[PDB]
């Protein structure tokens, strides 16, 4: 015994919800 | 109303876990819910100044009509059946429920209309570094309608607005301490040329509290704290942050 | 995290490995091993201090060996702990309640 | 197992006279060697011959009052030879095998009571098995707020609210049984004294007698 | 739960360690006879000796392995309110059924 | 009675039903023999009801909680919510029943016509 040692853009999602910018 | 909030996200991968966790933190189960939002803009044919009879600088903004769709108008398969929302969301990923959502905008399936949540929001509070997103919302409830053109679409046109875009959201929400709500959600763009999931890949995470005051700096400051505590408690598991203001401005754009 | 916790255990194991060997090897030196060969580099000269090596070996090696053991049994049971950290449904019932009510409450019809 | 090994590593004991006399033994028998290491500090004054020697010297208050630099030696490198070369020195190296042997005899003895000491710990292995057989509320008490005493367990009321004094708190005894604390309702392994709700209905008739 | 298995694997590794002790203890008393010139059990000395090495190497792999497993388990993925609230009924209701008719 | 003990009891046939002192409920120490009695059988029905009835309370509490923002905390304002337990059972037994019986004698005052 011997040895050694995101799914998407949050901001843009929101941008869409508010303006319909996708 | 004042809506203080923090945002973030998880891939569908993280959902299962996050759920088990969120249930323990809050001590309530997640509860399945959904809602459609229809956005309207001022009729681009009309044209108006930005001032009142009380000389006030007033900007054109979009209106947001929101309400629940009973799941009967939303769901693809009974076989899946069941009551569980997270395992069910995988079923929903990438693509649409029946939708064609136009139908409901003008009744169908000789008619009056439903209740709506009619809202208009302002850009979140200007702030050099905010610990939390603080946003003002003007709302009224429409109860039902009457008159010749009583479809919600006729009503909006009568008021001088035009339909702009729309989206469905389905998720689970957690009811929590001091009015704190957590929504784990998915969003779908609804157009006539088909539906696509805006949140494809995962879930939009929103932790928030609507406050009645605004003018009680204390309850406002208490609310900041609540949200902070949450982000903090989950820190090293998920960061809740303030969204870019610019990205929450429903103005003309 | 878990990693850092284990590192300690590995070190303890290495310690436990290196001391029954010193008890064995130092046994040779303790028993006294004066060499006709000049090259051999272990010493046991002076009275008190060369048999004192025997008294120190006892306490040192034997408690380091047994200690590596005590610490390693702690290590074991620590991980154990870590792991132990972790009807008549229907209106049918409406009927049942009516039954109890008439039962408990009086009058004979 | 770890807790029990930690218990043996807490010095802990409730002994009268037994515990008392033993610790007095430590005091005196340790003190002796402390005091004899002070003869070792007196060899320090024995240097004298240098200022740094005086520094070492003041080690005794009696050196503070025994001014002299006092002692002197000569050469018996011959006597070093005699120490090393004597048949006596060859023989003395036998005192090395001899003490070392008896040390190995001690070592053997210590080693065996060790496996039997691990055997009382198998009582615990069994207790853990008992616990393996058969709320993850995590608590800390005795105040402080950091360290002190910290542990975990379940309780009762949950959804909907009675209000006062409602919960449960749970810990393991050396008899491999769990004691149920309540954070009041005062501990008695699976309770001490219990009140069920009970009921009782009387009728006073006598045919109106 | 089925982890009670992994728990017992470690509690046994614990008994393995108390054997590292028990075995090397003989190594102590047996090397006692050996340097005493009485080469009597020199083969038996060698036996219990490579045996103390063997027990601790097995323990060393076994708890090292267990730690690897726990890291792997870690890599792998109020309750009070829930069941209790409903279950209230289930017991009292079933018992109210029981006192109404039986046997 | 006395603020030191409370006894549950009701007028008709003078009867009493259940008990537990303002000090407490059921504390264990007695000899054990088996004989039953008609009162005893009825009495087991009471306990389960009274017990049950506050699972109801334990439930309509949680209705409000799950349902709306604030939470439910602080228990039985107007002793409207509170009163349900042990209040409506007492009422139920006694009142409607005795009164119905009494109404029926009054309807015997209309006992006159063939009717």
């Amino acid at each position: 015994k011997h040895d050694f040692k995101k799914p998407f853009n949050v901001d843009d999602v929101l941008k869409f919800t508010f303006t319909g910018e996708k | 109303v004042q809506q203080l909030s923090l945002f973030g996200s998880i891939g569908d991968d993280g959902y299962d876990l996050l759920i088990s966790t969120l249930t323990t933190i809050s001590g309530n189960p997640p509860l399945l819910y959904n809602s459609l939002c229809t956005v309207w803009k001022p009729n681009p044919s009309y044209d108006v100044e930005n001032v009142n009879s009380r000389n006030q600088l007033v900007e054109p903004n979009r209106i947001k009509l929101s309400k629940e769709v009973p799941f009967s108008y939303l769901i693809d398969e009974t076989m899946m059946d069941k009551p569980l929302n997270f395992r069910i969301l995988k079923s929903f990923t990438n693509d649409k429920i029946p939708l064609n959502y136009a139908m409901t905008r003008n009744i169908l399936h000789n008619e009056s209309c439903s209740p709506w949540s009619l809202q208009i929001s302002d850009i979140p509070a200007a702030g050099n570094n905010r610990s939390v997103s603080m946003q003002t919302i003007a709302e009224t409830i429409i109860l039902s309608s009457a008159g010749k053109n009583s479809s919600v679409s006729s009503l909006m046109n009568g008021l001088g607005y035009v339909f702009e875009f729309q989206y469905l959201t389905i998720g689970v929400k957690f009811f929590m301490k001091h009015g704190l709500i957590l929504e784990l959600q998915k969003i779908w763009q609804i157009e006539e040329a088909g539906n696509s999931q805006i949140t494809s890949g995962g879930f939009l995470l929103k932790a928030y509290i609507n406050v009645s005051r605004g003018t009680d700096i204390d309850r406002i400051n208490y609310t900041e704290t609540a949200l902070m505590n949450l982000k903090k408690e989950l820190q090293g598991y998920i960061e809740l942050s303030v969204p870019d203001r610019q990205s929450m401005d429903s103005r003309v754009a | 995290m878990s990693n850092q916790a284990l590192y300690e255990k590995l070190e303890q194991t290495r310690t436990i490995l290196s001391v029954k060997l010193a008890e064995l090897i130092n046994m040779t030196t303790i028993a006294d091993r004066n060499d006709d060969d000049e090259g051999s580099f272990a010493q046991e000269n002076s009275e008190l201090a060369v048999a004192t090596t025997s008294v120190m070996m006892v306490n040192n090696q034997t408690m380091q060996l047994i200690k590596n053991v005590q610490d390693l049994l702690i290590l074991t049971r620590s991980i154990k702990e870590k792991w132990l950290l972790n009807f008549d449904e229907k209106q049918i019932e409406e009927l049942l309640d009516n039954c109890i009510e008439t039962f408990v409450a009086e009058k004979t019809t | 197992n770890e807790n029990g090994e930690t218990d043996d590593n807490i010095e802990t004991v409730m002994t009268q006279e037994q515990f008392v006399k033993r610790r007095r033994d430590m005091l005196e028998h340790i003190n002796l060697a402390m005091n004899e290491s002070s003869l070792a500090l007196e060899f320090v004054s024995l240097l004298l011959s240098s200022v740094k020697e005086s520094t070492g010297m003041s080690s005794m208050s009696p050196f503070l009052r025994k001014v002299v630099k006092p002692s002197s030696l000569n050469s018996d490198k011959i006597p070093y030879v005699a120490p090393t070369k004597k048949e006596y020195i060859e023989l003395d190296i036998l005192n090395k095998g001899w003490k070392l042997q008896s040390l190995n005899e001690s070592k053997d003895l210590l080693r065996a009571s060790f496996n039997k000491l691990s055997s009382i710990l198998q009582n615990e292995h069994d207790y853990w098995n008992k616990i393996m057989q058969s709320v993850i509320f995590k608590i800390r008490d005795r105040t402080s707020g950091q360290k002190l005493l910290a542990i975990k367990y379940g309780y009762e009321d949950s959804g909907s609210t009675y209000k006062h004094d409602r919960g449960i708190a749970n810990i393991r005894n050396n008899i491999e049984s769990q004691n149920l604390d309540l954070i009041p309702h005062g501990t008695d392994f699976v309770h001490s004294v219990k009140k069920f709700l009970r009921v009782r209905i009387f009728t006073k008739i006598e045919s109106e007698d | 739960p089925y982890i009670q298995e992994r728990l017992k694997s470690l509690n046994d590794i614990e008994t393995q360690l108390c054997s590292m002790l028990q075995e090397a203890s003989q190594v102590t008393f047996i090397f006692g006879e050996l340097k005493r010139g009485n080469e009597s059990v020199k083969p038996q000395f060698e036996n219990h000796v490579k045996q103390f090495y063997e027990r601790l190497d097995k323990s060393t792999t076994q708890l090292r392995k267990e730690i690897q497993l726990l890291d792997e388990n870690v890599g792998t993925r109020a309750l009070g309110q829930d069941t209790e609230k409903m279950e209230e009924q289930l017991d009292l209701l079933s018992a109210i059924l029981d006192p109404s008719k039986s046997k | 009675i006395e603020n030191e003990n409370k006894v549950i009891i009701e007028l008709p046939n003078e009867k009493f039903e259940i008990e537990l002192l303002s000090l407490d409920d059921d504390s264990i120490v007695n000899h054990e023999q088996d004989l039953p009695k008609i009162n005893d059988k009825r009495a087991n029905l009471m306990l389960v009801m009274l017990r049950l009835l506050l699972v109801v309370i334990f439930k309509k509490t949680l209705r409000s909680r799950i349902s709306s923002p604030h939470g439910l905390i602080n228990l039985n304002v107007d002793d409207d919510i509170l009163i349900i337990r042990p209040i409506l059972g007492k009422v139920r037994f006694a009142n409607y029943k005795l009164l119905l019986k009494k109404i029926i004698k009054d309807y015997v005052l209309d006992i006159v016509p063939g009717s």
